[PDB]
């Protein structure tokens, strides 16, 4: 990279403003008043002392991150707090343990009963900074609102040997730890939903407007990932893909009569061309509606017709 | 040496001597305000004082000045009325 | 253009390119992210990081408009101290827009409304949240901004002194003593006032000014 | 029931505290059943939820909440007639836009709304369908099913009641659009022509058989002809009534003109503001006579107060100095509001041309009856230009060039125009450091130091040495607001050698007292000239960058003072005048006119370097630079001691027997060109660009040319040969500078002149 670093943390521009002459106020002559002040622009001194000029770090304060839907991040003192609305606590504590055991941090002490543990030093690898940080953390699971709180407390923080006690870092690296676990739980959940789908029906549906579409098993993300591949067997080559819109575009051609019954369903009888698709999120299912290359939703006929075809595509 | 030309300056108030007549000593600043209007400058420290300068100057015709100084009492009362032309 | 992926991968991208020091790319990632997933779980830290990135890439109008959004929607966020000091910085930095900084020709002639706003914002910051991290440096910046705002006044005063409309002068210096009494600019401004009185044959006031000058001469 | 604590479920996008705040009740408060309903409705008012459920766990109140949003993408499919970019713009002004809370109960309301927006363009049978499709989080995308009707306007427009005016000419004004606007241009047309009791009685709109086109039939009463009986002035006129009578002058039998009335009202206001009365009260009470059909305009006036200016503020001057803007004031800080002086400040500022816009805003000062403040809202437009055209040589050493004028040096006013051109043989350079305000009153001190080292090196000897260098100090004297003068001194040294033999040239050398060969190169002459540079400039243009009205006249002269090896006089005149035809100032007529004349004084001739030349974007378009005018007529030449075969031979003895004519223009001591451009708006952003349709012309000639002696050759002293051209000029303002492009075809082409259709400069 040969960037030399140190630049990202400091303000842009010269420090010349720092040099500015001290505001001396002039003493009043004998028997004369000076309108001492009327307007604003008056200046209060607090003596700080905080960092000034370049020394001051202006990096965006890390925020605790709540990947789970309906998860509260609050930060106070040296503690990052993630609250998640779940059933039981004693089962989530070892999920956390699986995450950290995957990350391989050193465990000085542990306690499944108290659901709390104390780690050895943790070494970070941030590009924005030159001297890497060491963190000692206690991590614990305490249910407070009948939903549990994953709590991270940065016991000892060390910047290249010297123990640090500046404010920002405490947060940034408490939160680093926080975001590490939070991410990890996201990965446990997604890897589990995905693996459960892979290792393991299509059904006709109403869709709230009376128009016809197909509800397929699986969450939005999983179903999305699997959609194009599942769309080779159907005979549609994916042109446009957009998850943030759930809109795919396709250039469909019918396979041969030879090519229909390997899959296991008969032909649906639709004219070849440039169609469009809308995907939707149900917590554990997904919506999928198609539109004529001109631009009109199929009738309940063709719709119900492609259920067998699609459920033949998803047979693994 | 010779003066080819310059644009003309202008100043506030344009006292009409008739307006200078309508005022008498012992007035509150408000009555004064009613006729004389907002002095651009009050003495910052001497006391209550109102300064009325008609200071016209056409281009390269020199400066022509008049100066009306009004000194008030601490209890909001006019005590001194000084009128200058030129000097 | 950014590929279409779940937000989880794209943010990690934007933090590695932000930590890399590569701002234009990071901005691209973040902005794409802010528009496509308007209120994701981490939609706050994205505006924070964008504000930071905008500031470093010197794209100031978008920086302030972003700061201002964050303030409007989150006026009670814990890390508002950062966001406030940013607004202050945004104005102050904006003031020195021209390349004359290279040439070094002095500013303050420039409309310092930006210095005015910067001052306002910083003042808000150090007053409202006095034990913030950025309070001390902000203070240091504030003394400076004061002298700038004083200098705009001194400048206009200087002009009206060469012009000849003395009333404008004594009024502007009057303002200076009222607004920025303890600045070097005001002290430098005192003779221009004295002269102005003498020109209108008002030596009494001129003599008062003379006394004030004599009080702090050096 | 005393609340012990509060808990919430399903919060997602909305924060805990933000909901706690919008709530009327909180912890501790004595709650009964009504308070629950109140706070539930209060949560519903925040417009962020589809459902709110509130119920207690004995004492700990629980808030179950079900969110409504979120719009992330608004996609259109089936739209071709209406752009997406604008559809977006329409939804934003309806509440429902990208990144907002979506309301399920107003779904049909949006559908309906869409169907109504299509009635303007010409679709009355389009049906739309709304698609609500969710996303991973609580988000949703918006796909909109468009089914646009058939394209029909359809026909036609009908008017009932028109006797004075023919329907044809009436319709011809709308097109040169939607109903209210043309109803307004109709109403305006009638009112301007003096039909006051004219009224639009009915607007009948019928449906065509395919029911997607409409038939318009409007009925109106035209009032008779109406003439003004007289203008009566009433109210408090503050003793300035006399001028007001002259403003309220009406022509004998002048027709009632509402806009003339408004014009008059503002004339009066302006007049008053000039004395100081910044905030006047004008009202028009038109009493109508219907028997004689006359109108009496009763006008009530109340001047109010007059003195106001406290401080002047300048906002939007980021590069420029406060001083530079404030110096152009006619209105003083601490003075009478003199609106004339204020708007004259606007004017001076606009004539400077440093801004796209200069705007005046006079604001009252609070607590003070007398004071106001005038602020000048300016928008900087940048000054000057960095540009050059590099490449390409490789047969010759190096094709290098530069050029940059800033017209305002990094916000100082000290306008400089430094330009330079270094070549493998030719070398040129020039400086124009000039400050427009040297004195407080606008004395312009300039100094233009131009110098070019012209080695012209081929044979390195006896080959056209052309060194020259000179300085032009100058001083501008503003006599009035719109006029200024000039006096200054110019020096110039010129070392010329091995002048190729030519008629005019030699004619000049001979009358000088030098007698060189008519076949030999290597003939040298050195000259030191001292000149007096005088001038006078008038400017009353409105704008400085894109002037829409006014006229600029620059007159510059030069005359040799005693002591100069050269003796001549020279006068140059530039005229440009902008004339607008529409009230919007979008269609202009420009009248350019450039002039030049010079001659020797003491039985001498004028130097060929001070010659005038025409051809090119700067003079006449459609022509090669400086090609217009006199051509060179070389004598039977020998050699520069350099004689390689088949290259650069003009009159070389290798095949030359007699005097030779060439294309190489030498230029004349007299000149006149003119232009007539028609400025039109470029389609169609609506002042970032300006285009014109020009008609250019010009002629250059040498008065001392002897037609008697050289009868067998064209007369280079006859002015009637005016080469002409016409075409298109696009003036675009790019960030790298002001660029011009001209494609012009010269119809009047004379021999010796070179053509250049497409021209690009700066």
């Amino acid at each position: 990279c040969s960037s030399d670093s140190r630049y990202k943390r400091q303000v842009s521009g010269d420090e010349a403003y720092l040099e500015a002459a001290p505001l001396a106020e002039l003493h009043a002559p004998a028997g004369m008043i000076l309108p001492v002040t009327s307007g604003d622009y008056a200046i209060p001194v607090t003596n700080g002392s905080g960092a000034v000029g370049k020394a001051l770090d202006i990096r965006p304060p890390a925020q605790p991150l709540a990947l789970v839907s309906g998860a509260r991040t609050q930060f106070t003192g040296d503690t990052a707090s993630l609250l998640v609305e779940n059933g039981r606590g004693n089962t989530l504590w070892p999920q956390v343990v699986s995450v950290l055991q995957a990350k391989n941090y050193t465990i000085t002490q542990r306690d499944d009963a108290g659901q709390t543990l104390t780690t050895d030093w943790v070494q970070w690898n941030r590009l924005d900074e030159d001297e890497q940080y060491r963190g000692r953390y206690q991590i614990s699971v305490k249910p407070q609102g009948y939903q549990q709180a994953v709590t991270v407390k940065l016991l000892n923080l060390e910047q290249a040997g010297k123990p640090v006690a500046d404010a920002a870092s405490m947060q940034r690296y408490s939160t680093e730890m926080m975001n590490v676990i939070s991410a990890g739980l996201d990965k446990s959940a997604t890897d589990a939903a995905n693996a459960a789908q892979n290792r393991a029906d299509v059904q006709s549906a109403a869709d709230d407007t009376g128009l016809p579409m197909l509800v397929v098993r699986g969450p939005f993300n999983v179903v999305w990932q699997r959609l194009p591949a599942a769309l080779e067997k159907v005979g549609m080559k994916v042109t446009d893909s957009t998850r943030s819109q759930g809109n795919m575009a396709v250039t469909y051609k019918p396979l041969s009569d030879s090519d229909w019954q390997e899959l296991g369903a008969s032909d649906p009888g639709l004219a070849s061309g440039d169609y469009k698709l809308q995907v939707g999120d149900l917590d554990n299912r997904s919506s999928l509606q198609f539109i004529d290359p001109k631009g009109h939703t199929l009738t309940q006929s063709q719709n119900d017709a492609l259920v067998a075809v699609f459920q033949a595509a998803f047979s693994k | 040496e010779r003066v080819v030309y310059r644009p003309d300056i202008n100043q506030g108030n344009y006292l009409t001597a008739n307006d200078v007549s309508k005022i008498r000593v012992g007035m509150t600043q408000q009555q004064v305000a009613y006729a004389l209007g907002t002095p651009l400058m009050s003495d910052p420290f001497g006391t209550n004082t109102w300064f009325y300068v008609f200071r016209q100057q056409p281009g390269h015709e020199g400066v022509t000045q008049q100066t009306l100084t009004l000194t008030f009492n601490s209890s909001g009362v006019l005590t001194n009325i000084d009128n200058k032309p030129a000097l | 253009e950014v590929p279409d992926n779940p937000p989880n991968e794209i943010y990690a991208t934007a933090q590695q390119k932000l930590q890399d020091g590569n701002w234009r790319q990071a901005i691209t990632q973040l902005e794409a992210l802010d528009n496509r997933y308007p209120f994701g779980p981490y939609s706050q830290q994205v505006q924070l990081d964008l504000i930071y990135a905008y500031y470093k890439n010197a794209d100031l109008p978008l920086a302030q408009a972003a700061i201002d959004r964050f303030i409007r929607l989150n006026p009670t966020h814990p890390n508002i101290d950062y966001v406030m000091y940013m607004r202050g910085l945004t104005n102050m930095a904006l003031d020195d827009s021209a390349l004359q900084g290279f040439f070094g020709v002095d500013r303050s002639d420039r409309d310092p409304q930006h210095a005015r706003a910067a001052f306002s914002d910083f003042s808000k910051l150090v007053r409202g949240y006095p034990n913030s991290q950025y309070t001390t440096d902000a203070t240091k910046r504030l003394v400076f901004l004061k002298d700038r705002l004083a200098k705009y006044e001194y400048s206009v005063a200087e002009y009206y002194t060469e012009r000849g409309a003395w009333v404008a002068v004594v009024n502007r210096v009057e303002g200076m003593l009222r607004d920025y009494p303890d600045t070097q600019a005001t002290r430098d401004a005192l003779p221009l006032m004295e002269n102005a009185y003498r020109q209108m044959q008002m030596n009494a006031q001129a003599e008062k000014v003379a006394k004030i000058i004599a009080a702090n001469s050096s | 029931f005393v609340v012990k604590d509060i808990h919430f479920e399903g919060l997602q996008r909305v924060a805990v505290g933000a909901a706690l705040l919008s709530m009327p009740v909180r912890t501790g408060d004595t709650v009964n059943d009504e308070d629950i309903s109140n706070t539930i409705r209060a949560l519903f008012a925040t417009g962020n939820f589809e459902d709110v459920r509130v119920l207690r766990d004995g004492d700990t109140l629980l808030v179950q909440v079900k969110e409504r949003p979120t719009i992330a993408s608004i996609t259109f499919s089936g739209n071709k007639s209406v752009k997406d970019d604008m559809l977006k713009q329409n939804l934003e002004a309806s509440g429902v836009r990208v990144g907002e809370s979506l309301d399920r109960t107003t779904i049909a309301d949006i559908e309906k709304g869409l169907e109504d927006f299509y009635y303007s363009v010409g679709k009355y049978s389009a049906s739309v369908k709304a698609v609500v499709t969710p996303l991973p989080r609580n988000r949703v995308d918006l796909k909109l099913v468009f089914q646009e009707g058939v394209s029909a306007e359809i026909q036609q427009i009908n008017i009932v009641g028109n006797h004075a005016f023919t329907t044809d000419e009436l319709i011809s004004h709308f097109q040169l659009q939607k109903l209210a606007g043309d109803l307004e241009t109709l109403r305006s047309y009638y009112l301007d022509r003096g039909y006051a009791r004219f009224n639009i009685d009915s607007t009948q709109v019928s449906l065509t058989p395919d029911k997607k086109g409409i038939y318009v039939t409007v009925n109106i009463t035209e009032g008779d002809q109406y003439k003004l009986s007289g203008v009566e002035v009433s109210g408090n006129l503050a003793g300035h009534s006399a001028e007001i009578e002259q403003l309220t002058k009406i022509e004998p039998g002048e027709l009632y003109n509402g806009t003339k009335v408004t014009k008059m009202e503002d004339d009066i206001k302006k007049l008053l503001g000039r004395y100081g009365y910044a905030y006047p009260r004008v009202q028009s009470m038109p009493e109508i006579n219907d028997a004689d059909k006359t109108v009496k305009l009763r006008v009530n006036v109340d001047a109010g107060n007059r003195f106001y200016v406290r401080k002047i503020r300048f906002e939007g001057n980021d590069t420029s100095k406060d001083a530079v803007l404030r110096r152009e004031m006619r209105q003083m800080e601490g003075a009478w509001l003199g609106s004339d002086l204020v708007d004259q400040g606007k004017e001076r500022l606009n004539r400077l041309g440093f801004f796209e816009t200069v705007d005046t805003d006079t604001q009252r000062v609070p607590g003070s009856p007398d004071q106001v403040d005038v602020v000048y809202k300016v928008k900087e437009r940048n000054t000057g230009s960095f540009n050059f055209g590099i490449g390409y040589g490789t047969e010759s050493g190096v094709s290098f060039q530069a050029g940059v004028q800033q017209d305002n040096w990094l916000g100082t006013g000290y306008a400089v125009g430094i330009n330079g051109t270094k070549n493998d043989y030719q070398t040129y350079a020039e400086l124009s450091v000039t400050n427009p305000y040297f004195t407080v009153d606008g004395v312009s001190l300039g100094g233009r130091l131009f110098y070019n080292d012209f080695q012209a090196d081929d044979a390195d000897l006896s080959d056209y040495t052309n060194k020259s260098y000179g300085t032009d100090v100058t001083l501008g004297f503003p006599i009035n607001e719109y006029n200024s003068l000039r006096a200054g001194l110019g020096y110039v040294h010129n070392s010329l050698s091995n002048m190729q033999p030519q008629v005019a040239m030699w004619r000049y050398l001979y009358s000088m007292g030098e007698h060189p060969s008519t076949s030999d190169q290597d003939n040298s002459f050195k000259t030191d000239d001292f000149t007096f540079n005088y001038g006078w400039t008038y400017n009353k243009l409105d704008r400085g960058y894109f002037p829409t009205d006014g006229s600029r006249v620059n007159l510059t002269g030069k005359v040799t003072i005693p002591g100069s090896d050269n003796e001549y006089y020279k006068v140059t005149l530039d005229t440009a005048t902008y004339v607008p035809i529409d009230d919007d100032h979008k269609w202009v007529v420009l009248g350019r006119t450039r002039w030049g004349y010079g001659d020797g004084l003491g039985g001498k001739e004028m130097p060929f370097y001070e010659n005038f030349y025409a051809g090119g974007s700067s003079t006449v378009r459609g022509f090669q630079s400086n090609t217009i005018g006199p051509k060179a007529v070389y004598f039977p030449h020998q050699a520069s001691n350099y004689d390689p075969d088949y290259d650069y031979e003009c009159a070389t003895q290798d095949g030359a027997k007699d005097l030779c004519k060439s294309d190489d223009a030498v230029g004349g001591n007299a000149m006149a060109v003119a232009s007539l451009e028609f400025i039109t708006p470029t389609p169609f952003i609506s002042n970032s660009v300006r285009t014109s349709f020009f008609w250019d012309m010009g002629t250059v000639w040498d008065t001392n040319w002897d037609s008697s002696q050289y009868s067998g050759y064209p007369d280079y002293s006859d002015p009637s040969n005016i080469r002409m051209s016409a075409g298109i000029a696009l003036q675009w303002m790019s960030p790298l500078g002001p660029l011009v492009f001209s494609y012009a075809q010269p119809f009047k082409k004379y021999d010796g002149d070179k053509a250049e259709q497409f021209q690009f400069n700066i």
